[PDB]
């Protein structure tokens, strides 16, 4: 879990300690990561999804999820994949809610993200290369 | 023909359709209102707002989208729901849910007026009002729904449609904004609802309140209430069109001023003390003295611009106005005494005026400190806020001879030994039942019309029962089953439970048993 | 008195036991008329069950209405009072009685008693509502004439109250 | 400046915000955040529709389902209660049971109708640019459409007005919403017919879109004689608010209304080259199916199966149906005389075509309504009774 | 003009001075007024109308207009009548704007108010009694 | 808590709000508050449409109308400029002159289409509840509609794809908006035809809504042979972005497209009892008239009258028209063979009816487009050339 | 939702002039410079729609073409 914090690892250092690590030879190439980053824009519907889907059942299925408050948006980072069922969000909210309504306040994805049925998935997997896309 | 025609782009605008509306009605001998009435609405009345069904929806959906954007997007992202002073976020439990029943009952009242009118255009103005009051019911609900989700005390925001039934203040609200709208001559109901309730008292209740809300940190209520009133102004026009439509009916010369004066007193009897109480005692930051608000909106502007101008058509300045002015000065302070003394029966948390509130009260109402402030400061010393005190001030009033009575007509409480507003106790026995009446206007209503006014009061229903049992049976508790929704302070600790109330030994009496 | 709880108490439970023993339309009609003469309006004979009579009344109406649908022919449901009277005839009778009233005190008693005796399910809804509406129109025109004429002292004597206290 | 203080906002003024922040507790005082959490949900979880609507009506415990207590505070002269059991013959264990299956509170209702409002004007401006009016049979246009379709607006307008006392008298909040939305859709239908006529007048010089001729036809032409009589009765002849809803929507509008709108004016527009009228009947028929979902819930699903009063309620529903179905069959028998005024087209306006259309209306009605309340009806018998007037 | 201020006349007094006037016998009946009161809810469109219609051409035609800032709304009081042409508001805003769009943010009227064509009028006149309503 | 600071908002935090308030001057620093106040307004005052659109394209002064200067920062291998005069034969004194008369920036465009999106689903759910499909001629349904209407989606899909290079290559922001919205409406038409077919499949068991048969017909049936050839040419055969817009919308779609959508599939739906298809053609025809207003402004009002290049531009417009009108007449001559597959109805599908429909399309086109650019056309001659294939 | 927040709620709060001057100046540059990226992305996405052969791939680029018009107007 704490590896997925916004301020993880080098980000805790300041001043010269930060500079020494940032310029170290090991950090001059990218390092492959199995993380996904999800950004959700704050709104009435999103704040309920965060509290009652992401931080309860979501974190139960994926204990690596970290959620951080960035004032206007929620920053979420997890190992592997994050999945949100719009059908479940609608039951929680008590109103019609398709996958396209969920996308009204989904603001960024660092990861492979797609829609299938009522479900929105953001995944580390290389969709269409290692695993095909399907129809309903 | 089949090869030529004009191909300029044209549509049909709403006012083009509206012009044909008057001719939709048609003549048959059964075509008359089903409801009892002394008046006859003229067949040729026109309406001031030319609205048809499609344009109605277009106009209202555009208001909604802006309102729900502000709420669900912008104010939620700012965290505004929990940036409200606690006194005000508690007051909004009562304001929005009590106003809700007025919006709800106005649906049925407007429909009864649509039935009464004969002119298609006049029916159409009432019909637009019927749809609006559905909007407003859902809008008041939305306020308490939003507060339930985002404010630090959702209890009572989340269940007032059942927890309002415990307490005495709710009964008076049902008279002005529920039964007063729908039970009577259609025209008496119209003056209660439209000419007085809407054209007079929603200016303070819905518009002026938004400035108090903003002063205390609440930008949710302005967003919605200012949108509510955009529809309300069309209802003010409905009330005026009622008067226009009966202007040439000889019955109006016989009856209209009596119906108007009864309705004016009915509405003012509750709103004058209750709004002044919720504005001044349910706020931290105050905008201006309530008696100035009433003077501006009720006496000078509504009185001069609606009633004063109708003078040339037989409408008189209401006979009960002089009594109403005395209430505007003192009766909300009288009501505060009863509201604070019976705090456990409500569904909101209250705060005694603090040192700086008291200075403001005495500056704007000289004499307040020697009468009301002395009492509040004694109660504070006796432990009003402290759940281990065993102290509930309703008992203290009884111990000192300051009995509370309920007006059989208006359901407004009255404390004759302490009151500075209008009224005096009359106790009658009639056919083996005692009744308490509190002013000249409502005493006459009851004497002439006793089968209209049979409302059970809280002392009749709770006689001999202990406070905490009534509160538990009414579900007046939080989700733990034992901490009261209502509290005598707005702090986050030392909350009263059912067992703290039970320790005070408070049993309801029959106040009229001594007579 | 020490009241029992509001919605579930020994008074209501006892009256429901009586009502369950009604077995015929004639018996249920007599029962509900007696109940309404006894316990409703400001001219009721007793206020003893004041806080429970309205719920009890609903339960009697329910029993009478079901007995009606089990025992009467369909056309009777539309055109007759359960007294056996012609519904249209009840209408014409009571509109005539109120238009002959000389005072507001006579008019008010006619309207109240009409409701005591013929409130649904005794009379059909449509006939009842229309009659009630015509009676109320008359009652209001009488009462609202010169409404502020009589001073309170006189109204109190006309009404017949025992003045128990007047604050000075 | 200005005469009065400029009030400082508690949200943004630094002094007031600081004072407010010091008064707000650092924890919630309760955890129950579901608004009116005690409502019994009809579906898997509480909907916003139920939350915003259910128990707004302050009924006491002596009106089945109410949560409050005691008498009303102010009643009619004579004693008539604000609301009461004397308003209808039907009975139920809980008046708050009804749910509109489309879950319309006020906002989705005007949102949807606003889309139809604005799209209609874009469609009309394009249709006039297209010149598609050139292709409509001018006899259908000036004879059937202008006069007899025009006259049908009075049937919709009378059904609308039948709801005034329903809106005052009915006994719960979800029922009142259903009824009011139904009423507005019916007056919308009346206004859309007149909008069509006014639109045609801009395109065809000397087309008369005044209501005078339609109103003469509605009031005096025998083709509408039974329709007008049923509508005057449903509106002004009764006050039981369940009778009015059931008679108006579930019998008269489901039989005569569906025949007149769909089987006659919409279906025959698509044989005489009318490309304009089916845009407008698309709306009325959509409004008819949305209203039907709600009327079905109230009468068919709930009141006809109330655990204590179902059979009681079906006695009244069956009596009502017998009476208004006869009125409606009469109305249809007068109406099918219109076919004498139109071109005979095989399978459409010949006796075989009218008989298949009547078989669609009555057979649908039997499945949608009659079978579900126990009402026995012989479809063929009703079709033959209407053909008597052909 | 200053007679139309929110705090005009008795409203400037406080304490006992206010009470003495409020309870004076002359003030126990209503006094007919030729004023109208208009309340406009604050919004982008309304704030432009206030600045460029009401306070420029409006006040030129009716010098009695007073506008006061009540935080969430504008309070406007004038002698006689106030008129707002939605056609002119649309030109100012640069977007379609009918009389029904103007009504989105018109929050209260103390006066006789009506719509005719593109124009919204609030007037002291007793419309339908002293002066008839018309169609377009 | 969380690893990173929780940022205090400057709007509501008392400390930060106090600091900000002390830095904001007490007066405005300029009084010009009209955004891009220097745009020349087409109408009485600047519109929001013009303000949000005009000069977003950063053209330099060597592309007529541009406000910037100098070369592009990065060009294609070989030197092709980011945008350039070499993209089209037409010329003008100012590429930013064009205005869509409907003034669509992005928000009104999706607002309107969203109303049509949601209303369509409500209409389909009611239409299926109505059972109005029962009344459609099953030969028209499974033979003309499924196969030949299905195949028409490829014509709309090809017109859509013709816009890809137009969206890359055109030279101003209002033109680019017009072109992109036109493109989406054409692919919307293609998706709506397939939506209709999929809807019918839910109602009629064994109706095949797969595209296989429509695609076979589009590619191999001689009825579509000339259509497909013109569309392949307009899309992939040219790259002048003014040629593509003019050829696609003002010639091919205004002649073949209007005949196929309105005179054939919409008009004949209203003779074989099809109450479903005119709901969908109501949208395509509305989209056609909105697109036409904009194409007219660009070509007819502006480029054909440019003060310096009008006659120059009409030389190209007339040449283009001569070439694509011949292609379109050929396409129509192949298409009218479809009438051999349908029931002969007098004044509709007989030679007289087809000849009056062709007279409507070509006569309209002459007034809307041909007369306005100086193009001489003999309507009767074009009608006779098409009837050759009847 | 976006235009409600802007034209209704934030305007009534006066938010437009509650910005630190340094930032309200920076937004001149950020929003107008980003605008040209949104604008040119319309044309780039259209060039990619041309490049692709798969209808679905063309459709993803096409949705992007429309979005970048949205964003131009939003900046
Ligand atoms: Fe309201
Ligand atoms: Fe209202
Ligand atoms: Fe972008």
């Amino acid at each position: 879990s704490a590896h997925n914090a916004y301020n993880a690892g080098i980000m805790q250092k300041t001043g010269k300690a930060f500079a020494d690590e940032f310029f170290a030879e090991e950090n001059q190439v990218v390092h492959e990561s199995n993380a996904v980053v999800l950004v959700l824009m704050k709104s009435d519907e999103i704040d309920a999804i965060i509290e009652d889907i992401v931080l309860k059942g979501g974190k139960a299925k994926n204990p690596s999820i970290v959620v951080e408050d960035k004032a206007g948006f929620w920053w979420i980072k997890a190992d592997g994949a994050i999945e949100i069922d719009a059908a479940e969000a609608g039951e929680l909210l008590g109103k019609p809610f398709s996958v396209y309504d969920l996308l009204i306040n989904v603001s960024s994805t660092v990861g492979r993200a797609y829609t299938l049925g009522t479900k929105f998935t953001i995944t580390s997997e290389l969709m269409g290369l290692d695993r095909a896309l399907t129809d309903i | 023909d089949a090869l030529k025609v004009n191909r300029a782009p044209v549509g049909v605008e709403p006012q083009e359709v509206h012009k044909w509306l008057q001719s939709f009605n048609w003549d048959f001998k059964e075509n008359r209102t089903k409801y009892p009435t002394k008046y006859h609405m003229a067949n040729e009345t026109k309406e001031q707002f030319k609205v048809i069904a499609k344009e109605y929806a277009r106009m209202e959906a555009a208001k909604d989208e802006r309102q729900f954007g502000t709420l669900l997007d912008g104010l939620t992202r700012l965290g505004a729901g929990n940036k409200v002073h606690p006194r005000w976020g508690e007051t909004m439990k009562v304001i929005s849910n009590f106003l809700e029943v007025g919006e709800y009952n106005a649906i049925a009242a407007s429909a009864m007026l649509w039935d009464s009118a004969t002119a298609a255009e006049q029916k159409n103005g009432y019909l637009a009002q019927v749809l609006d009051e559905i909007r407003h019911t859902h809008q008041c609900a939305f306020i308490n729904h939003y507060y339930s989700k985002h404010y630090h005390d959702p209890a009572g925001h989340n269940d007032a449609r059942r927890t309002r039934a415990i307490g005495p203040l709710w009964k008076g609200m049902k008279r002005v904004f529920a039964d007063g709208f729908i039970s009577g001559d259609a025209v008496e109901c119209s003056v209660n609802l439209q000419l007085v309730g809407e054209a007079c008292f929603t200016n303070p209740l819905i518009v002026a309140v938004t400035e108090w809300a903003s002063a205390n940190g609440d930008e949710i209520t302005p967003t919605v209430f200012l949108s509510v009133e955009t529809d309300e102004l069309r209802h003010m026009a409905n009330g005026y069109q009622t008067v226009v439509s009966i202007a040439n009916d000889p019955a109006s010369a016989k009856f209209l001023n009596t119906d108007l004066n009864n309705a004016f007193w009915t509405q003012q009897k509750y709103f004058t003390p209750v709004l002044g109480y919720l504005f001044e005692y349910g706020s931290k930051f105050k905008v201006e003295p309530w008696v100035k608000t009433w003077n501006r909106w009720v006496y000078e502007d509504w009185g001069g611009i609606w009633i004063g101008r109708l003078g040339k058509y037989g409408v008189e300045s209401p006979a009960s106005l002089r009594d109403a002015k005395r209430d505007a000065y003192w009766a909300h302070h009288d009501l505060a005494l009863a509201a604070y003394a019976m705090w456990p029966l409500g569904f909101a948390r209250l705060a005694l005026p603090d040192e700086e509130d008291q200075a403001w009260f005495e500056a704007n109402y000289p004499g307040w400190a020697d009468h009301y402030g002395k009492i509040f400061n004694e109660w504070k010393k006796l432990g009003y806020e402290d759940p281990k005190s065993g102290f509930i001030p309703y008992q203290w009033l009884l111990a000192n001879g300051h009995d509370v009575y309920i007006d059989r007509v208006s359901q407004v409480p009255f404390i004759p030994s302490l009151a500075k507003g209008t009224g005096s106790l009359r106790v009658h026995e009639f056919n083996g039942k005692k009744h308490s009446l509190t002013d000249d206007w409502g005493e006459r209503q009851w004497l002439i019309e006793p089968e209209r006014y049979e409302c059970h009061n809280v002392f009749e229903q709770y006689e001999g029962r202990e406070l905490s049992e009534v509160i538990a049976e009414g579900h007046g508790v939080r989700s733990d089953g034992k901490t009261l929704i209502a509290q005598p302070h707005t702090r986050g600790d030392n909350l009263w439970t059912l067992e703290d109330i039970k320790r005070a030994g408070c049993v309801f009496p029959d106040p009229l048993a001594k007579f | 008195a020490k009241r029992e709880p509001i919605h579930d108490n020994s008074i209501r439970t006892e009256w429901e036991a009586k009502i369950a023993k009604l077995t015929s339309v004639d018996q249920a009609t007599k029962f509900i008329q007696d109940f309404r003469l006894a316990y409703t309006s400001p001219f009721r004979k007793s206020y003893d069950i004041d806080v429970d009579y309205q719920y009890i009344e609903r339960k009697i109406e329910e029993k009478l209405s079901v007995l009606k649908t089990e025992k009467l022919p369909v056309a009777d449901l539309i055109t007759k009072a359960t007294t056996g009277e012609d519904a249209a005839a009840v209408e014409a009778t009571w509109i005539a009685k109120i238009k002959a009233a000389k005072s507001k005190y006579e008019a008010e008693r006619i309207h109240i008693e009409f409701r005591q005796l013929y409130k649904p399910p005794v009379l059909p809804v449509n006939v009842f509502l229309r009659t009630d509406a015509a009676l109320g129109t008359v009652l209001m025109e009488i009462r609202n004439t010169d409404y502020y004429g009589t001073p309170l002292e006189g109204l109190r004597k006309e009404r017949g109250v025992k003045v128990l206290h007047l604050q000075a | 400046p200005q005469s009065s203080q400029v009030t400082k906002r508690g949200l943004t003024d630094p002094e007031r915000a600081a004072i407010i922040a010091a008064a707000v507790p650092d924890h919630a005082l309760d955890t129950q955040r579901k608004y009116h959490y005690f409502i019994q949900p009809r579906w898997k979880r509480l909907s916003e529709y139920e939350q915003l609507s259910c128990y707004a009506q302050p009924n006491p415990d002596w009106i089945a389902g109410g949560l409050d207590w005691g008498d009303w505070t102010q009643k009619f002269h004579g004693g008539r209660p604000s609301w009461g059991n004397e308003s209808t013959e039907l009975r139920t264990t809980d008046w708050y049971r009804h749910r509109d299956p489309a879950r319309r509170w006020h906002h989705p209702y005007v949102k949807d109708k606003s889309e139809e409002a604005r799209y209609t004007q874009r469609f009309l401006a394009a249709y006039s640019s297209e010149g598609s009016i050139r292709t409509i049979d001018p006899y259908w246009r000036d004879e059937i459409l202008n006069k007899y379709f025009g006259a049908l607006l009075y049937s919709e307008y009378g059904l609308f007005n039948a709801h005034s006392s329903v809106g005052r008298d009915c006994l719960s909040d979800t029922i009142r919403q259903t009824a009011v939305f139904a009423a507005l859709d019916k007056v919308d239908n009346a206004q859309m017919i007149q909008m069509e006529r006014l639109f045609i007048a801009k395109l065809v010089p000397g087309f008369d879109a005044s209501t005078d001729v339609p109103k003469k036809i509605w009031t005096t032409d025998p083709i509408y004689s039974g329709a007008r009589a049923t509508v005057q009765e449903i509106w002004q002849g009764v006050q039981d608010w369940n009778e009015i809803l059931w008679a108006g929507h579930a019998v008269y509008d489901a039989t005569f209304g569906q025949f007149a709108r769909r089987e006659f004016f919409q279906r025959l527009a698509t044989v005489y080259g009318d490309t304009l009228t089916p845009f407008f009947t698309a709306q009325s028929q959509t409004y008819f199916q949305t209203t039907r979902g709600a009327i079905d819930d109230l009468f068919v699903y709930c009141l006809a199966n109330d655990s204590e009063f179902g059979a009681h309620n079906r006695t009244f529903l069956n009596a009502w149906t017998e009476h208004y179905l006869a009125s409606s069959v009469a109305a249809l028998k007068d109406f099918v005389g219109l076919y004498a005024k139109v071109e005979k087209v095989a399978g459409a306006t010949d006796r075989a075509g009218v008989s298949e259309a009547l078989q669609r209306v009555f057979g649908d009605w039997k499945i949608d309504y009659a079978d579900k309340i126990g009402f026995r009806v012989d479809v063929d018998q009703k079709v033959d009774a209407v053909l008597a007037g052909y």
